[PDB]
């Protein structure tokens, strides 16, 4: 296909900090990846980003009531949102489950939530310094994480290798050990 | 239970005439709208039964999204989008293991417009029996990410590709995944 | 509970 | 299967009386409601009085005060000290905050705010047509606000309800109603005869 | 503001009406509402930039438009007797069930099996009593619109060619003259008190004022009866020394 494309994108973010604490709100208006409008609840009213959202600025500060709604929407649209669906995502845990198999030593910890995770290598009592390679925290799209954190180090004679893994959804770490 | 960022993010895009709708709570999918069937689609069934939310209002938003974006095109004097080729991962979701159930998962990553054809390749074969997919979902830098998932019994004489198709890409790009 | 969505908001012409 | 039930009908309280207007909603499908007053003042049109959108908070304007009591599923009105401006219909409303704004009315109550009479001298009198004299009507006038004029139980005698008005340079308000009629034997003396008017009304003689 | 159009208007059953309306807040939407025969308000339309959102079951003899997100017009196609009300216009800054309704004045509508039945009101100025001025020193003039239908009147006092509000009472709502009847013709009366000098001065004139809304020039008349048109229908008094 030839003809070219025209993208417009709105997102209404909501930031919290330490839960309904601290929470900022914009209203963010894009054209292609260009953000032409802003609303920022710590300023207080739309700003334009660029040239193209001087008139849609102008135009809705006008407007009635639209201050009042906007410099409200933390409380009557981020912080009712987040108690709405806090049950199953705030309060979201899934513990991982965890597997160690060979290679010149590979932790696979894989189906966990949220994404905030420790795991830190022993060998046989102290934690390994170096040889620790990690695969980074990836998103599976599911509401699960996986990640895969390996040991570079020669087994010796019967060495016990632990992997522990600290997630918020564990009162104690997870110690699997080869 | 401290620092989050949920986003509702919306798009509409000419001339495919195709609108979005989605919530985001870090980075992950709460729901999305189905514009076709004007129903809410949660990304896990059990969302819909701690929650809910009225798709229509998703609808209205596209509505005045679609005509902003008539607006917006004629205050850029018919300014285009530049295409973004994306780039793609295929990975696993658990350890391989022979005759032990597993899903593929083809990451498509950091691309514009939202439009893209995706297509599992069992042995070269476009496989599509049990394949799922997310709809679009937003990125900090404003482009989008989708996620395409493959259940598929591992097995040695079975070498799977994942079929990308992108305007940004001079040719399409396939990601390869064997055992 | 029921999400709320934030309305948007037409341009200016 | 929402609707919002108020305080029937029209309320009549004195000046500086205190007044509360009932209201509870059933929204069985609703989860966050939001809960409205809208007043009409006479020749005017609904505006809002007062609105609460979080359902522990109150509301208040103009002196009056609505708390969204989400426990009991009710937004009373409230005013210590309702003042004669306060006259109009006050109707409670319900949104659901979660689809699209559907306001859900109340029945709306009419409030009727009488002011205190400070020197009644309650009369009938009659007036004539300045076009023909044959032509008359009875006039009851200067009555306190304690008196309830009787709507006629006759269809061929015509009597209007109470209404004040405030002869402003004077800093003068009188309650008065009209009763008038085609019946051959109707006069002013028995014109008001079925209300309950002071003993000293005046009946000026003919 | 929140302009609409017509404030009254009265057709035969069968007939087509168009409402209109204006916001001049900014807002994306705008609204429809029906206040039946007895004061119940529930919503008709809601339209949001253009596009009709929300449609409370209203039968499509109804057809709101909007080509622009300022504006919201109403045609009814046919019109019934349950059509009449009082159909009010509303906006507010977006779809949300938080914002609040800006409401307009309202179109008064009638709809009428028979326009036989309209008639203007008859207007009749009584001059204030001998014994109200001796004893009260004040002087109250009665004004009776009678015999008028539908009840699409606005009354009004003017002393020496100027409106006045001060000294003025007017029924909140007209009487029937026969109740029986669900098409009965209305009265209203309505007090002007003044001081019994200034009643005294034969050079003060004293006019009761009704506007009626009736039909139109468009409107066929077949009666021999003058065409109920909107009118104005006056009374008057000069002042009386004695
Ligand atoms: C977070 O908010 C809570 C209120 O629930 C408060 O007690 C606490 O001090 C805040 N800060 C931290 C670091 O928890
Ligand atoms: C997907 O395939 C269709 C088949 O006609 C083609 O028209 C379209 O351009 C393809 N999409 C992309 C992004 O190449």
């Amino acid at each position: 296909d030839t003809r070219p494309r025209f993208l417009e994108q709105v997102k209404h973010e909501c930031h919290f900090f330490n839960g309904t604490e601290r929470v900022r709100f914009l209203d963010r208006y894009f054209y292609h990846q260009e953000e032409y409008v802003r609303f920022d609840s710590d300023v207080g009213e739309y700003r334009a980003v660029t040239e193209l959202g001087r008139p849609d600025a102008e135009y809705w500060n006008s407007q009635k009531d639209l201050l009042e709604q906007k410099r409200a929407a933390v409380d009557t649209y981020c912080r009712h949102n987040y108690g709405v669906g806090e049950s199953f995502t705030v309060q979201r845990r899934v513990y991982p489950e965890v597997t160690v198999y060979p290679a010149k030593l590979v932790c696979s910890v894989n189906g966990f939530y949220p994404g905030s995770i420790e795991v830190r290598w022993f060998r046989n009592g102290q934690e390994e310094k170096t040889g620790v390679v990690s695969t980074g925290l990836i998103q599976n799209g599911d509401w699960t994480f996986q990640t895969l954190v390996m040991l570079e180090t020669v087994p010796r004679s019967g060495e016990v290798y632990t992997c522990q893994v600290e997630h918020p959804s564990l009162t104690s770490p997870l110690t699997v050990e080869w | 239970k401290e620092e989050h960022v949920i986003i509702q993010a919306e798009f509409y895009l000419n001339p495919d005439q195709s609108g979005e709708f989605m919530f985001d709570f870090d980075g992950d999918e709460i729901f999305h709208v189905d514009m076709a069937k004007k129903e809410t689609v949660w990304r896990l069934e059990e969302f819909g039964r701690f929650a809910s939310f009225e798709a229509q209002g998703a609808l209205a938003n596209i509505a005045v999204d679609k005509a902003n974006l008539e607006i917006m095109t004629k205050r850029s004097n018919y300014t285009p989008i530049t295409n973004v080729p994306p780039e793609v991962t295929v990975l696993t979701n658990s350890p391989v293991e022979l005759r032990e159930p597993n899903v593929l998962i083809c990451f498509i990553d950091k691309f514009t417009p939202p439009v893209v054809n995706v297509t599992w390749l069992r042995n070269g074969k476009p496989v599509t029996t049990g394949v799922s997919e997310t709809v679009f979902l937003p990125r900090e830098d404003h482009l989008f990410r989708k996620f395409h998932y493959l259940p598929f019994l591992p097995s040695t004489e079975d070498v799977y590709d994942c079929r990308v198709e992108h305007w940004g890409l001079d040719e399409p790009l396939l990601k390869h995944w064997e055992f | 509970g029921g999400y709320r969505a934030r309305p948007a908001k037409a341009a200016a012409t | 299967g929402d609707s919002v039930t108020q305080t029937e009908g029209q309320v009549t309280v004195s000046e500086s009386k205190s007044l509360i207007i009932n209201c509870t909603y059933s929204a069985t499908s609703i989860a966050y409601p939001n809960l409205f007053w809208y007043v009409r003042y006479p020749g005017e049109g609904l505006q809002l009085l007062l609105k609460v959108i979080t359902a522990g908070q109150k509301g208040s304007s103009r002196g009056f005060e609505a708390t969204y009591n989400k426990e009991t599923t009710s937004f009373h009105l409230q005013k210590a000290s309702v003042q004669e401006s306060d006259s109009a219909v006050y109707y409670c409303a319900l949104s659901d905050s979660g689809s699209f704004n559907k306001l859900t009315f109340g029945a709306g109550t009419r409030l009727a705010v009488c002011p205190y009479i400070q020197n009644p001298d309650p009369a009938v009198y009659q007036l004539r047509d300045s076009k023909s004299s044959d032509k008359s009507v009875c006039l009851f006038t200067d009555f306190d606000s304690q008196t309830n004029v009787s709507q006629s139980k006759d269809s061929d005698v015509y009597i209007t309800d109470k209404c004040v008005l405030d002869m402003r340079s004077m800093d003068f308000k009188s309650n008065s109603a009209v009763a008038w009629s085609n019946k051959s034997d109707f006069a002013c003396a028995n014109a008001f005869n079925n209300s309950i008017i002071p003993e000293d009304t005046f009946f000026p003689s003919p | 503001a929140v302009f609409q159009t017509p404030n009254y208007h009265v057709t035969q059953v069968g007939n087509e009406v168009s409402f209109n309306c204006k916001q001049t807040l900014g807002h994306d939407t705008m609204y429809w509402y029906k206040q039946d025969s007895k004061k119940l308000l529930k919503i008709m339309f809601s339209y949001n930039n253009k596009q009709l959102i929300v449609n409370e079951t209203v039968p499509r003899r109804f057809s709101p438009q909007s080509s622009d997100k300022a504006h919201l017009n109403l045609r009814i196609k046919s019109v019934e007797p349950e059509d009449s009300a009082v159909y009010l216009c509303a906006s507010s800054l977006d779809w949300g069930g938080q914002n609040t309704l800006y409401f307009g004045a309202g179109t008064r509508l009638s709809v009428l099996e028979d326009l036989n039945k309209v008639f203007p009101p008859e207007v009749a100025v009584f001059e204030p009593s001998e014994a109200e001025i001796s004893h009260t020193q004040k002087a109250t003039l009665v004004c009776l619109a009678t015999g008028f239908f539908p009840d699409h009147v606005e009354l009004s006092w003017w002393v020496n060619g100027k409106e006045v509000h001060s000294g003025v009472c007017t029924d909140p709502q007209p009487l029937k003259e026969q109740p029986a009847l669900n098409d009965s013709r209305y009265a209203l009366s309505s007090r002007l008190r003044v001081s019994a000098t200034f009643w005294q001065n034969p050079r003060n004139h004293f006019r009761c004022q009704v506007q009626f809304y009736g039909l139109s020039e468009n409107d066929e008349w077949t009666q021999d009866r003058a065409k109920p048109v909107t009118q104005i229908v006056s009374a008057e008094a000069w002042g009386r020394a004695d």
